[PDB]
């Protein structure tokens, strides 16, 4: 297990492998954090989150 | 939903309910955005006119539909391509119990979501094969089923646009009235749409599974439908 196969490449959401390295990305309504791995909601009620 | 548990406050906020003229729910749907609902093509034959209800966990806001986009390849015979997108007349206001599920990117969904052990199905359908619709929204964790086991268990052809989920012996399944509703998969506390409740040979029948429309097979179709 390497890259996206290893714990999803440390990405919160989408993981892709480009040129032998991990590239993370996020669903609409999220912005990729500065660390290039976390996904930050842009608003209230981002997709896929329970409203708890 | 046969078996499973009641959806508690805020747990299934992407659930939508299609209701006929007589305000009775007959199918589910999944909220995709403020204007768009995902549902099953076959649901579109169960009522002449219908509206979409969101937010109510206990049947005891309503949105009219502007455009119905039905997959042109749907066939009543095989239930292949059992998918439709609805554009509402007015946008949904997100709030407690009302929020969209995420659409995943296709390859990632196939390698990361469809390979998880389970997904979650929800709806206001019957709680027993013979029964009245549930007044409470229910949810049920359902294991993904191996494609070969799936085809072996089935009296009908399972196409590549479909997948199986559920239990072989344990008596828990989606049921009548749940069709068109969400199958979602959790990944790091985010829920992605992965299926549409489509069909089953009865509810929770021994040696049978629930059959779902594979959303990954239609991601581009969905994206295009939400632009026009
Ligand atoms: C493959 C397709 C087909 C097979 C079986 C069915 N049936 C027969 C009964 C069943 N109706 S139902 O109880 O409202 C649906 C139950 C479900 C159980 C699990 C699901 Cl996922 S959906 C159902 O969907 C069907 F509607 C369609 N063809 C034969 C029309």
């Amino acid at each position: 297990r390497k890259l996206c196969s290893l714990d999803n490449g440390d990405c919160d959401q989408f993981c892709h492998e480009e040129q032998n390295s991990v590239v993370c990305s996020c669903a609409r309504g999220y912005t990729l954090a500065d660390n290039g791995k976390a996904c930050i909601p842009t608003g209230p009620y981002p997709c896929g989150k329970q409203t708890l | 939903i046969v078996g499973g548990q009641e959806c508690k406050d805020g747990e299934c906020p992407w659930q939508a309910l299609l209701i006929n003229e007589e305000n009775e729910g007959f199918c589910g749907g999944t909220i995709l955005s403020e204007f768009y609902i995902l549902t099953a093509a076959h649901c579109l034959y169960q009522a002449k006119r219908f509206k979409v209800r969101v937010g109510d966990r206990n049947t005891e806001a309503v949105h009219e539909v502007e455009v119905v986009i039905k997959h042109n390849r749907f066939t009543k015979e095989t239930y292949d391509f059992d998918i439709a997108v609805l554009r509402l007349k007015t946008p949904i206001t997100f709030r407690m119990n009302v929020a969209p599920a995420c659409l995943p990117e296709r390859d990632w969904a196939e390698s990361t979501l469809m390979t998880q052990k389970t997904g979650i199905v929800s709806g206001f359908g019957r709680t027993h094969e013979k029964g009245r619709q549930s007044t409470r929204l229910k949810m049920l964790e359902v294991p993904y089923v191996d494609r070969n086991s799936c085809k072996l268990s089935s009296s009908f052809i399972i196409t590549q646009n479909m997948f199986c989920a559920g239990y072989d012996t344990k008596q828990e399944d989606a049921c009548q009235g749940d069709s068109g509703g969400p199958h979602v998969t959790r990944f790091k506390d985010t829920y992605f749409v992965t299926g549409i409740v489509s069909w089953g040979e009865g509810c929770a029948r021994k040696g049978k599974y629930g059959i779902y429309t594979k959303v990954t097979a239609f991601l581009k179709w969905i994206d295009r439908s939400m632009k026009t």
